Protein backbone atom coordinates (compact mmCIF):
# COMPACT_ATOMS: atom_id res chain seq x y z
CA UNK A 1 0.00 0.00 0.00
CA UNK A 2 2.97 2.49 0.86
CA UNK A 3 5.19 2.76 -1.66
CA UNK A 4 8.83 4.32 -2.41
CA UNK A 5 8.28 7.48 -4.25
CA UNK A 6 10.91 6.78 -6.48
CA UNK A 7 9.81 5.29 -9.70
CA UNK A 8 12.20 3.29 -12.03
CA UNK A 9 12.16 3.23 -15.38
CA UNK A 10 13.18 -0.39 -16.47
CA UNK A 11 16.11 -0.29 -19.84
CA UNK A 12 15.31 -2.17 -22.95
CA UNK A 13 15.20 -6.13 -22.32
CA UNK A 14 15.47 -6.55 -18.55
CA UNK A 15 12.50 -8.39 -16.69
CA UNK A 16 11.36 -8.54 -20.26
CA UNK A 17 9.95 -11.90 -19.53
CA UNK A 18 8.18 -10.89 -16.51
CA UNK A 19 6.98 -7.66 -17.94
CA UNK A 20 5.67 -8.87 -21.17
CA UNK A 21 3.51 -11.17 -19.13
CA UNK A 22 2.14 -8.87 -17.15
CA UNK A 23 1.32 -7.44 -20.22
CA UNK A 24 -0.47 -9.76 -21.72
CA UNK A 25 -2.06 -10.42 -18.30
CA UNK A 26 -3.32 -7.01 -18.53
CA UNK A 27 -4.57 -6.90 -22.17
CA UNK A 28 -6.37 -10.12 -21.08
CA UNK A 29 -7.84 -8.49 -17.85
CA UNK A 30 -9.15 -5.69 -20.36
CA UNK A 31 -11.12 -8.10 -22.88
CA UNK A 32 -12.23 -9.82 -20.07
CA UNK A 33 -13.41 -6.80 -17.92
CA UNK A 34 -14.60 -4.92 -21.01
CA UNK A 35 -15.32 -7.75 -23.08
CA UNK A 36 -13.16 -6.12 -25.81
CA UNK A 37 -10.94 -7.91 -28.75
CA UNK A 38 -7.29 -6.17 -28.22
CA UNK A 39 -4.60 -8.54 -29.28
CA UNK A 40 -1.29 -8.30 -27.61
CA UNK A 41 2.11 -7.26 -30.02
CA UNK A 42 4.90 -5.98 -27.62
CA UNK A 43 6.02 -3.79 -24.62
CA UNK A 44 7.22 -0.55 -25.53
CA UNK A 45 8.62 0.47 -22.55
CA UNK A 46 7.50 0.16 -18.58
CA UNK A 47 8.11 1.31 -15.00
CA UNK A 48 8.92 0.07 -11.69
CA UNK A 49 7.60 1.17 -7.76
CA UNK A 50 8.63 -0.74 -5.48
CA UNK A 51 6.76 -1.19 -2.34
CA UNK A 52 8.34 0.03 0.96
CA UNK A 53 8.43 -3.13 3.19
CA UNK A 54 11.49 -5.24 3.65
CA UNK A 55 9.81 -8.93 3.32
CA UNK A 56 7.91 -9.63 -0.11
CA UNK A 57 8.02 -6.35 -1.20
CA UNK A 58 4.99 -5.82 -3.80
CA UNK A 59 5.72 -3.78 -6.98
CA UNK A 60 3.50 -1.35 -9.24
CA UNK A 61 4.31 -1.78 -12.70
CA UNK A 62 3.35 1.24 -15.25
CA UNK A 63 3.31 -0.67 -18.57
CA UNK A 64 2.95 0.66 -22.05
CA UNK A 65 2.13 -1.91 -24.45
CA UNK A 66 0.59 -1.93 -28.28
CA UNK A 67 -1.97 -4.10 -28.67
CA UNK A 68 -4.44 -4.77 -32.09
CA UNK A 69 -7.53 -3.04 -32.11
CA UNK A 70 -9.76 -4.76 -34.94
CA UNK A 71 -6.25 -4.76 -36.96
CA UNK A 72 -4.94 -1.14 -36.13
CA UNK A 73 -2.18 -1.29 -33.95
CA UNK A 74 -2.63 1.50 -30.50
CA UNK A 75 -0.68 2.33 -27.84
CA UNK A 76 -2.34 1.62 -24.26
CA UNK A 77 -1.10 2.30 -20.51
CA UNK A 78 -1.48 -0.75 -18.04
CA UNK A 79 -0.88 -0.79 -14.07
CA UNK A 80 -0.20 -3.64 -12.46
CA UNK A 81 0.52 -4.46 -9.03
CA UNK A 82 2.00 -7.39 -8.22
CA UNK A 83 2.87 -8.97 -4.28
CA UNK A 84 4.67 -12.51 -4.44
CA UNK A 85 4.30 -13.95 -0.98
CA UNK A 86 5.41 -16.95 -1.71
CA UNK A 87 6.93 -19.02 -4.89
CA UNK A 88 4.13 -19.26 -7.76
CA UNK A 89 2.15 -20.66 -8.53
CA UNK A 90 0.02 -20.25 -5.33
CA UNK A 91 -3.14 -18.47 -4.38
CA UNK A 92 -1.63 -16.25 -1.78
CA UNK A 93 0.30 -14.26 -4.29
CA UNK A 94 -1.60 -10.90 -5.94
CA UNK A 95 -1.94 -9.86 -9.32
CA UNK A 96 -4.20 -7.15 -10.20
CA UNK A 97 -4.77 -4.59 -13.29
CA UNK A 98 -5.65 -1.30 -11.57
CA UNK A 99 -5.94 1.26 -14.82
CA UNK A 100 -6.17 0.54 -18.60
CA UNK A 101 -5.93 3.48 -20.52
CA UNK A 102 -5.44 3.91 -24.41
CA UNK A 103 -3.14 6.77 -25.16
CA UNK B 1 45.62 16.10 -1.98
CA UNK B 2 42.31 15.50 -4.08
CA UNK B 3 43.05 14.34 -7.75
CA UNK B 4 41.75 13.83 -10.30
CA UNK B 5 41.81 10.24 -10.74
CA UNK B 6 40.01 8.11 -13.26
CA UNK B 7 37.24 5.19 -12.46
CA UNK B 8 36.59 2.17 -14.14
CA UNK B 9 32.95 1.55 -14.88
CA UNK B 10 31.55 -2.18 -15.69
CA UNK B 11 29.33 -2.67 -18.39
CA UNK B 12 27.59 -4.72 -17.49
CA UNK B 13 27.73 -3.28 -14.07
CA UNK B 14 28.33 -6.74 -12.51
CA UNK B 15 31.59 -7.60 -11.01
CA UNK B 16 30.53 -10.89 -10.44
CA UNK B 17 30.18 -12.47 -13.48
CA UNK B 18 30.26 -16.30 -15.18
CA UNK B 19 32.65 -17.91 -17.76
CA UNK B 20 31.37 -16.99 -21.22
CA UNK B 21 29.97 -13.48 -20.28
CA UNK B 22 31.35 -10.34 -21.91
CA UNK B 23 32.15 -7.65 -20.00
CA UNK B 24 33.14 -4.22 -21.29
CA UNK B 25 35.10 -2.26 -18.63
CA UNK B 26 35.58 1.46 -19.69
CA UNK B 27 37.71 3.88 -18.07
CA UNK B 28 36.25 7.39 -17.05
CA UNK B 29 39.06 9.52 -18.00
CA UNK B 30 38.98 12.82 -20.11
CA UNK B 31 41.39 13.02 -23.45
CA UNK B 32 44.02 15.38 -24.74
CA UNK B 33 43.70 16.62 -28.42
CA UNK B 34 46.92 14.63 -29.10
CA UNK B 35 46.92 11.84 -26.91
CA UNK B 36 43.31 9.88 -26.98
CA UNK B 37 45.27 6.65 -25.56
CA UNK B 38 43.82 4.97 -22.33
CA UNK B 39 46.14 2.97 -19.91
CA UNK B 40 44.67 -0.29 -18.60
CA UNK B 41 46.05 -2.63 -16.04
CA UNK B 42 45.38 -6.20 -15.09
CA UNK B 43 47.04 -7.17 -11.71
CA UNK B 44 49.19 -4.50 -11.63
CA UNK B 45 50.35 -5.60 -15.08
CA UNK B 46 50.12 -2.91 -18.28
CA UNK B 47 48.06 -4.97 -20.90
CA UNK B 48 48.46 -4.04 -24.56
CA UNK B 49 44.84 -2.30 -25.06
CA UNK B 50 44.81 1.74 -25.31
CA UNK B 51 41.29 1.78 -26.22
CA UNK B 52 38.48 3.73 -24.40
CA UNK B 53 36.73 0.43 -23.10
CA UNK B 54 38.50 -2.53 -22.95
CA UNK B 55 36.20 -5.40 -24.24
CA UNK B 56 35.69 -8.95 -23.19
CA UNK B 57 34.03 -10.78 -25.74
CA UNK B 58 33.55 -14.55 -23.43
CA UNK B 59 35.32 -14.06 -19.88
CA UNK B 60 37.50 -17.16 -18.33
CA UNK B 61 39.09 -17.60 -14.71
CA UNK B 62 41.89 -15.63 -15.89
CA UNK B 63 40.19 -12.97 -16.62
CA UNK B 64 39.31 -11.75 -12.68
CA UNK B 65 41.24 -9.73 -10.46
CA UNK B 66 41.70 -5.98 -10.35
CA UNK B 67 41.96 -3.80 -13.04
CA UNK B 68 42.92 -0.19 -13.22
CA UNK B 69 42.99 2.79 -15.91
CA UNK B 70 44.17 5.93 -17.04
CA UNK B 71 44.34 9.05 -19.43
CA UNK B 72 46.00 11.77 -20.45
CA UNK B 73 44.65 14.40 -18.18
CA UNK B 74 43.61 11.78 -15.03
CA UNK B 75 45.21 9.57 -12.27
CA UNK B 76 45.52 6.25 -12.41
CA UNK B 77 42.10 5.00 -10.94
CA UNK B 78 41.72 3.42 -7.81
CA UNK B 79 41.24 -1.01 -8.87
CA UNK B 80 38.05 -2.45 -9.28
CA UNK B 81 37.33 -6.22 -8.68
CA UNK B 82 35.82 -8.72 -11.38
CA UNK B 83 35.15 -12.16 -10.37
CA UNK B 84 34.59 -14.77 -12.57
CA UNK B 85 32.52 -17.77 -11.53
CA UNK B 86 31.94 -21.43 -12.98
CA UNK B 87 28.05 -22.43 -12.11
CA UNK B 88 24.61 -23.38 -13.05
CA UNK B 89 23.30 -20.05 -11.57
CA UNK B 90 24.54 -17.16 -9.77
CA UNK B 91 23.80 -14.07 -7.55
CA UNK B 92 24.89 -10.55 -9.66
CA UNK B 93 25.75 -7.60 -7.89
CA UNK B 94 27.34 -4.41 -8.66
CA UNK B 95 29.67 -4.03 -5.50
CA UNK B 96 29.23 -5.18 -1.80
CA UNK B 97 29.17 -2.35 -0.05
CA UNK B 98 26.28 -0.10 -0.27
CA UNK B 99 26.21 2.98 1.73
CA UNK B 100 22.27 3.52 3.58
CA UNK B 101 19.71 4.87 1.26
CA UNK B 102 21.70 3.47 -1.84
CA UNK B 103 20.10 1.39 -4.10
CA UNK B 104 20.80 -2.21 -4.20
CA UNK B 105 20.50 -3.84 -7.68
CA UNK B 106 20.66 -7.84 -7.59
CA UNK B 107 20.17 -10.04 -10.59
CA UNK B 108 19.95 -13.79 -10.97
CA UNK B 109 21.92 -14.86 -13.80
CA UNK B 110 21.92 -18.13 -15.21
CA UNK B 111 24.99 -19.95 -17.25
CA UNK B 112 24.97 -19.14 -21.02
CA UNK B 113 22.06 -19.88 -22.51
CA UNK B 114 19.79 -21.91 -20.13
CA UNK B 115 16.87 -20.24 -19.14
CA UNK B 116 15.84 -19.55 -15.91
CA UNK B 117 12.16 -19.28 -14.41
CA UNK B 118 10.24 -19.11 -10.94
CA UNK B 119 13.54 -17.15 -9.56
CA UNK B 120 13.45 -16.21 -5.84
CA UNK B 121 15.87 -14.14 -3.61
CA UNK B 122 16.56 -15.03 -0.52
CA UNK B 123 18.26 -13.22 2.49
CA UNK B 124 19.99 -14.72 5.77
CA UNK B 125 17.88 -18.19 4.52
CA UNK B 126 14.44 -16.96 4.02
CA UNK B 127 12.60 -15.76 0.62
CA UNK B 128 12.66 -12.27 -0.06
CA UNK B 129 11.23 -11.66 -3.28
CA UNK B 130 9.34 -14.72 -5.29
CA UNK B 131 8.96 -14.14 -9.11
CA UNK B 132 7.79 -16.28 -12.22
CA UNK B 133 10.52 -15.99 -14.62
CA UNK B 134 13.67 -14.31 -14.18
CA UNK B 135 13.47 -10.63 -13.40
CA UNK B 136 16.23 -8.23 -11.45
CA UNK B 137 15.62 -7.94 -7.40
CA UNK B 138 15.39 -3.89 -7.47
CA UNK B 139 15.72 -2.69 -3.30
CA UNK B 140 15.64 1.46 -4.27
CA UNK B 141 16.79 2.96 -0.58
CA UNK B 142 19.44 0.32 1.06
CA UNK B 143 18.62 0.44 5.01
CA UNK B 144 20.73 -1.15 7.69
CA UNK B 145 18.23 -4.63 7.78
CA UNK B 146 19.20 -5.05 3.75
CA UNK B 147 22.53 -6.33 5.08
CA UNK B 148 23.27 -10.31 4.86
CA UNK B 149 24.46 -13.27 2.97
CA UNK B 150 22.31 -13.28 -0.27
CA UNK B 151 21.65 -16.15 -3.19
CA UNK B 152 18.63 -16.42 -5.88
CA UNK B 153 17.48 -19.92 -6.47
CA UNK B 154 15.56 -21.05 -9.31
CA UNK B 155 14.76 -23.54 -12.15
CA UNK B 156 17.77 -24.00 -14.31
CA UNK B 157 16.19 -25.75 -17.75
CA UNK B 158 14.07 -28.51 -15.57
CA UNK B 159 16.59 -28.68 -12.67
CA UNK B 160 15.94 -26.88 -9.19
CA UNK B 161 19.51 -24.96 -8.57
CA UNK B 162 20.67 -22.81 -5.81
CA UNK B 163 23.38 -20.23 -6.37
CA UNK B 164 26.15 -19.48 -3.75
CA UNK B 165 25.38 -16.74 -0.96
CA UNK B 166 26.89 -13.49 -0.77
CA UNK B 167 27.40 -11.04 1.78
CA UNK B 168 26.41 -7.68 1.34
CA UNK B 169 26.75 -4.93 3.81
CA UNK B 170 25.19 -1.31 4.15
CA UNK B 171 27.40 1.15 6.22
CA UNK B 172 25.92 4.01 8.04
C1 LIG C 1 44.68 -11.70 -11.73
O1 LIG C 1 44.61 -11.86 -10.32
C2 LIG C 1 43.52 -12.68 -9.89
C3 LIG C 1 43.51 -12.66 -8.38
O2 LIG C 1 44.75 -13.10 -7.85
C4 LIG C 1 43.67 -14.09 -10.47
O3 LIG C 1 42.54 -14.87 -10.11
C5 LIG C 1 43.80 -14.02 -11.99
O4 LIG C 1 44.07 -15.31 -12.52
C6 LIG C 1 44.91 -13.06 -12.39
N1 LIG C 1 44.99 -12.94 -13.84
C7 LIG C 1 46.12 -12.67 -14.49
C8 LIG C 1 46.01 -12.59 -15.98
O5 LIG C 1 47.19 -12.50 -13.90
C1 LIG D 1 49.83 13.52 -21.93
O1 LIG D 1 50.34 14.11 -23.13
C2 LIG D 1 51.62 14.73 -22.97
C3 LIG D 1 51.96 15.37 -24.30
O2 LIG D 1 50.93 15.15 -25.25
C4 LIG D 1 52.65 13.68 -22.53
O3 LIG D 1 53.90 14.32 -22.31
C5 LIG D 1 52.18 12.99 -21.26
O4 LIG D 1 53.08 11.93 -20.93
C6 LIG D 1 50.78 12.42 -21.45
N1 LIG D 1 50.30 11.82 -20.22
C7 LIG D 1 49.76 10.60 -20.15
C8 LIG D 1 49.32 10.14 -18.80
O5 LIG D 1 49.64 9.89 -21.15
C1 LIG E 1 30.05 -13.51 5.29
O1 LIG E 1 30.79 -12.88 6.34
C2 LIG E 1 30.98 -13.70 7.50
C3 LIG E 1 31.68 -12.84 8.53
O2 LIG E 1 30.74 -12.10 9.29
C4 LIG E 1 31.79 -14.94 7.11
O3 LIG E 1 31.94 -15.78 8.25
C5 LIG E 1 31.08 -15.69 6.00
O4 LIG E 1 31.89 -16.77 5.55
C6 LIG E 1 30.79 -14.76 4.82
N1 LIG E 1 30.03 -15.46 3.79
C7 LIG E 1 30.23 -15.27 2.49
C8 LIG E 1 29.35 -16.07 1.57
O5 LIG E 1 31.09 -14.50 2.06
CL1 LIG F 1 20.98 0.23 -11.98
Amino acid sequence: AQLHSTVRAVPGNENSLEIEELARFAVDEHNKKENALLEFVRVVKAKEQYEDEHWFPGTMYYLTLEAKDGGKKKLYEAKVWVKNTAAPPSHMNFKELQEFKPV
Amino acid sequence: EDLPKAVVFLEPQWYRVLEKDSVTLKCQGAYSPEDNSTQWFHNESLISSQASSYFIDAATVDDSGEYRCQTNLSTLSDPVQLEVHIGWLLLQAPRWVFKEEDPIHLRCHSWKNTALHKVTYLQNGKGRKYFHHNSDFYIPKATLKDSGSYFCRGLVGSKNVSSETVNITITQ
